[PDB]
């Protein structure tokens, strides 16, 4: 439920919208939040991004080096589940080749989703305040209940005769 | 000592920094997850306590089996008071019961024969292709984030069941008598004892309580500016607080 | 048995505090407020220039 | 079949707040919401002693791995005087043993178990805070100056024996706390004045009051009776003479039902006779440690009042 | 194991403490 | 009567929470029940180790709370008011209570 | 999270709180009724001890035989004085309690099932090792050490009476597979209500409150008092109120 | 790479001669020889207890195996009062931690190893012979004797509260040492006096002065606060009320930057908000041993002077 | 991968002619005493130790 | 049961009865007339010349 | 342990009440 900026999934920057409702937007669905809380935890470099040393994965130590598929998918598969509300990986298909020296790897993730808590800084409310009476229908009746009971007698005349 | 040496000494804060943060921030997401069980099936896998592994469905339940387990022990102690009489001689009063501890020793092959994909070790195991998966490995760092996270774990033994036991201490050995393998044992002991209805809900305490740290007045004594308002409403607000509220001065 | 008269004494609880300047709610706000000729507004209309 | 155990109870109630009228601590045990905070099973480490002077009865109290709102509720009230009453025996009932208000209260937590620290008085807020102003003329009758003074301290009477005839020979005026002035009217008249678990005590020294309690090997005794002197110090003598000034000591597992004023026998194989009771000592550990209580007994040669 | 020790004076320096200062309106 | 903001309450949402609090120098012990039917929460204040509360009130929004109390001797003489940080049509619920969840309970005091 | 999680947290609560209920409330009756009597037979049967064997019922005086027992020893200690004495001065000596210690074995594959033993009480004939007997074997154990029995020992030599166990072990080792070694440890126990009134003895209780949640407690607590049941409001209430009153 | 090892420094200067201007103990450091006898690399134990009360903060210290100049130069003055700094922290800075005066000083070097002794006292030559002799009239601003009394006990003036325009009700005469008679006039007035590491200091009680320390795990704190009563003893209550009575108590590895009368913000996850400091304890053992500081706290109700 | 990564100015590295057995250990406590009841705070952590033979 | 659920009766007969003017005691008068906005005074201070 | 430590504390106190508390006729 971390709410933040969305992340256009498609081209990378800020998801303004569509042309007829163009804007900005929070992420709200939890798999939202989610995707772009992996995409910028896997894309900066560990170290790259000042006032936080810590921050990113270390690529350096992998690429340009001759390393064991092996040590590599466990540091993948282990910077997933950094995020609190993962709650598994369901396939992993690692694949390397030696000719072009490159490496690809899928997999997916299951994450839940929850609930709002509180509606107070989101749009709208869920009551349903009453109407003020109109005129002099308060202090002397409403014609309504009239014309309800008209339209019960009408349609009992209606029932009883065969159709 | 260099320019060029401090980027160096950099290096060692940010390195060794780092790794205790993946390792911190591993271990508080443990104790927050409630909705998780760890089972350890030391034995009676293959007699009758099959019916408990099928329970188990690799997501909040999950199993812990081994390649093979040497021996298991269970131990109870009690403890008996005595005082003394004036005929040379001493008598007895109440006793008491020492909790209970379990130890059992195991070992982990890097070459297995069972791989059963139930089994939460198994979870990303190659089938084809053992001896690169580091069983061995892959082993440790989920023991020890279950030990260090203070788990309540429940043993599935082949004569009884025990549960609410806590594990002390473990050890893994990479002797060179045996090799492509650890040998692992592990001892427990017994660890012997908001949301939901009102209607259960009785009646709680907290003791005195100071202001909330995450509103003002709190700025006022760190000495910090209180947060501007987002305007909305304008003209409506500010002449009902400025009035029945105030302002902090 | 029990756990009926539990909702009837929390709706009597919420009975009484609808005749006070506070906890009045809904209908019997207005009747609280009534008695000094104030009432709400409806539905209004944006103007402007 | 079962073994023989031992079995407690602590309670703690509201805050003691005094009146006009004499204090008692029973009626303060239930709490706000009602039923009281009980503590049955948790190991616990006592020490309570008991004497007949004017100080109070102080008792220490250990427990430990307390839940959290037990503990909350005694961060609070650490400004007033909450009532606590100590139960104790084996397995079938259990004899009030001390009552009284916390005098003090701690709380140390280090890594893998939190130990709190209790310090428990009997009385101590009315015998350190009741002030009396009260004079009298030649001729009075000493018999109203002494009920005149105990009606001051606010303490129920446990047992008193009046003075008779007996009449002031000079003026008197007294001040300050009461319970100063009482101990002081005990040295010229040979009386003992001593507060007990709320119970006011006005006896007269070298005299003792049945049977009231018999030690033997049956009576779950714990070692032979050794003599033991009454007082760390000895007094030049003439050789009032009917003083105390011998003594001895036994142990018994734990008693609640014995106080410092009572009488007891004592039926051994080498030691038999009567004796006061000058001081009580009542040791405990739940889980381990010992569960009994230590008397000194005090030699008598008055009459049997 | 001087921490043992010193752990049981501190605990009898503060009954005697206690004591001496106890009850009394000043 | 000027008066200047002196404190600030939160909720755990706990239904039957209890905790002690100083206002003016003054201690006071409050008690909150939450109410399933009528979804609102109830506040009870009085002395410490009081046998009864001295007030049970229900809370809402801009509503003066304390108003028809102001005439005893162990009653704040401040103003304790409920109104909310965002759209001020939100109502007091129960976990939206506190200094950052939507509802600002507050407690302030007069100038002398 | 999701309340998905709100739904699995409780049931990992709820089965966990379930276990407690089992075992602690067993021992809890299983002390709440002193008729029971439970004995151990370390070895001694075949040797004239079948004469008090067969005197053991299936309800009241419960025995247990082990499968097999390998060794039983049993030893007492003294102390005294290591100063030389005053001198004639021999009561420098005390007696400690007796201790009592034995190993046995329970297999898959007993050779005698004789039902008089409490351990077979529901054990198949034809199956021994589906109806699991080290199973039952742990079970009676624990409970007997948890709920503290006196328990009566028949040995080779003698009897001994009032043993209550303070420690055992149980392992299933690679060797010797389908069946668990036992040891255990026993103290001696110097032990020292509806009762006939020619054998009652003075005794006492100390100091005594209101007792129990009376028409007086209840007030105490603010509970409100109990309504009476109308059997009959003619006679007591003329009574009850002007000579009882009402807490108030 | 390193690791965090601890380090400190132990100074000894001339003797301490009281005169007529504010002592320092800091001009008496360097000895006839120029240069002090400075100890670093030698294992240490000592215990720095601080207060804020009429009484000087004492530290007790232990040092073994020293040369045989060193404890040649202390048989010698032993008449005499030999000023004496501490400094303590962690391998790259040092905080004084105490300065005063030798009290008292001992050695026993039984066979293997010689162990000296020493007891400091803050400031004690002072507080325990300044003499005074002063009268003032119905009328006198209160504000113009807490001024003249202080200057009379020489030492400089750390902080001090003016009493604005109280004047006295009666007539007043003081005589003997300044320090009690300062100290009776706290209890009639709502003020706080303690001196401290030559400072002194003069505050009101309840109120308190920023946050100028903050605990938290990255502060180096040490298990969880707990709470504990500030006082072994409980007051009668009405129930001044902004007086005290409450208090917490933490544990933070050792920092000599902090005083009694400081104030601290706590930021844990289950105690938030702001004490005052009442009660320090500094520990050291170089080679084995801790190397923490022991904090009471007290809750404030008063205003925030 | 990691081994070629050491230079011989900053990053020494050290390796031993053989080495026969290592072992890995942690430790935890928790109290004695019943617990008052989820109170699962009553354990803590101890350093990990490491040990080796070699020649 | 009746006898349970009698109570349930006198509790709603009270509550109707201590919000009328005639029924009207102690802190529930205060409620009542505080409906129509005005609170009793407190101690009040005297004023000479 | 502690046993031990407490019979130790008890007998200086008992001497201190001794030193105390000695002689004289009253």
């Amino acid at each position: 439920q971390f709410k933040d900026l969305l992340l256009d999934p498609l081209t990378g920057d800020l998801d303004f919208g569509t042309p007829g409702d163009r804007g900005m937007r929070l992420a709200l669905t939890n798999q939202l939040s989610l995707r772009q809380r992996l995409y910028l935890r896997f894309a900066i470099w560990a170290g790259d991004w000042y006032f936080d040393e810590t921050f990113g994965f270390p690529y350096r130590t992998f690429v340009g080096k001759k390393t064991v598929k092996a040590v590599l998918d466990g540091r993948i598969k282990s910077e997933v589940r950094q995020e609190p509300d993962v709650l598994q990986i369901t396939d992993f298909q690692s694949t390397m080749d030696v000719v072009s020296r490159s490496y690809k790897c899928f997999f997916t993730v299951v994450t839940a989703e929850g609930e709002e808590i509180s509606l107070a800084f989101v749009g709208e409310d869920e009551y349903q305040y009453p109407t003020p009476p109109e005129s002099n229908v308060q202090l002397c009746g409403d014609e309504g209940v009239i014309i309800n009971f008209k339209n019960k007698l009408y349609y009992l005349i209606n029932f009883r005769l065969p159709k | 000592i260099s320019p060029a040496q401090q980027a160096q000494a950099d290096k060692r804060a940010r390195d060794a920094a780092a790794a205790k943060r993946k390792q911190d921030t591993e271990v508080s997401n443990a104790k927050s997850r409630e909705d998780i069980q760890y089972t350890m099936f030391v034995s009676g896998l293959r007699r009758g306590r099959l019916n408990e592994f099928e329970r188990k469905n690799r997501t909040d339940d999950l199993a812990i089996l081994f390649d093979s387990v040497t021996t298991h022990t269970y131990t109870k102690d009690y403890n008996k008071s005595s005082y003394a009489v004036e005929s040379k001689a001493k008598a007895s009063d109440h006793v008491t019961t020492q909790d209970g501890k379990f130890t059992f020793s195991g070992t982990v092959t890097d070459s297995p024969y069972l791989i059963d994909p139930r089994n939460m070790i198994d979870r990303d195991t190659d089938k084809e292709n053992p001896m690169l998966a580091r069983r061995p490995a892959k082993a440790i760092e989920i023991l020890e984030l279950i030990a260090d996270s203070h788990q309540l774990v429940t043993l599935v033994t082949e004569d009884n069941i025990l549960s609410n036991y806590v594990i002390t201490s473990f050890q893994v050995d990479r002797s060179s008598e045996a090799g492509s393998s650890i040998n692992v044992q592990v001892t427990l002991e017994e660890f012997r004892f908001r949301t939901s209805d009102p209607k259960k809900a009785k009646n709680a305490n907290t003791g005195t309580k100071q202001t909330a740290e995450d509103g003002a007045v709190d700025d006022s004594a760190k000495q910090k500016r209180q947060t501007p308002y987002i305007g909305k409403n304008a003209e409506t607000k500010e002449r009902w607080e400025n009035a029945a509220i105030g302002t902090t001065d | 048995f029990n756990e009926r008269e539990y909702q009837l004494w929390l709706l009597m609880g919420s009975v009484y505090y609808a005749q006070t300047m506070q906890g009045a709610e809904g209908i019997y706000l207005d009747d609280l407020l009534g008695k000094r000729g104030i009432y709400r507004l409806g539905k209004t209309r944006s103007t402007g220039t | 079949m079962r073994a023989m155990e031992r079995t407690y109870t602590l309670v703690i109630g509201r805050p003691v707040v005094i009146g006009e009228k004499p204090v008692n601590i029973e009626k303060f045990a239930n709490t706000s919401k009602g039923d009281a905070y009980e503590i049955k099973d948790l190991h616990i480490e006592f020490n309570v002693k008991k004497d007949n002077s004017k100080e109070p009865n102080k008792g220490y109290v250990t427990v430990y791995n307390l839940s959290d709102e037990v503990v909350n509720y005694l961060s609070v009230n650490q400004r007033e005087s909450l009532a606590v009453m100590l139960h104790a025996g084996y397995n079938g009932d259990e004899k009030l043993i001390f009552s009284g208000t916390v005098e003090y209260v701690e709380d140390d937590f280090p890594e893998e178990t939190r130990t709190t620290k209790f310090i428990l008085g009997d009385g101590t807020l009315n015998l350190t805070t009741a002030t009396t102003a009260r004079s009298y003329r030649k001729g009075t009758p000493v018999n109203s100056v002494l009920n005149d003074l105990i009606a001051d301290l606010k303490l129920p009477k446990g047992r008193v024996i009046d003075f008779g005839n007996q009449t002031l020979q000079t003026s008197m005026a007294f001040t300050g706390n009461a319970s100063q002035n009482l101990a002081n009217l005990a040295k010229n008249t040979g009386s003992t004045f001593s507060v007990q678990d709320g119970a006011v005590y006005w006896t007269k020294e070298g005299s003792r009051f049945n049977v009231m309690f018999e030690i033997s090997e049956e009576g779950g005794m714990v070692g032979t009776p050794t003599p033991k002197q009454p007082s760390s110090s000895k007094k030049l003598i003439k050789a009032h003479d009917i003083k105390e000034d011998v003594g001895m000591t036994v142990s018994t597992l734990l008693n609640g039902a014995i106080l410092p004023e009572s009488t007891v026998y004592l039926n051994t194989r080498y030691h038999k006779g009567f004796y006061k009771v000058a001081e009580l000592t009542h040791r405990g550990g739940y889980e381990t440690g010992d569960w009994i209580t230590e008397l000194g007994l005090v030699e008598t040669r008055g009459e049997l009042i | 194991l001087r921490n043992m020790v010193r752990a049981v004076v501190d605990e009898n320096n503060q009954f005697n403490f206690n004591m001496l200062i106890q009850g009394g309106p000043n | 009567r000027t008066v200047v903001r002196t404190f600030d309450f939160e909720l755990s949402g706990y239904p039957d929470e209890t905790f002690r609090v100083v206002l003016d120098s003054v201690t006071y012990e409050l008690r909150f029940m939450w109410n399933e039917r009528d979804e609102s929460w109830f506040m009870s204040l009085g002395d410490i180790g009081a046998q009864r509360p001295t007030i049970t009130s229900k809370l809402t929004c801009y509503s003066d709370i304390l108003a028809p109390y102001r005439y005893l001797d162990n009653v704040p003489d401040g103003n304790l008011y409920l109104w909310p940080l965002g759209d001020i049509r939100t109502r007091a619920g129960r976990f939206n209570i506190g200094p950052l969840k939507g509802i600002q309970m507050t407690y302030s005091s007069l100038i002398e």
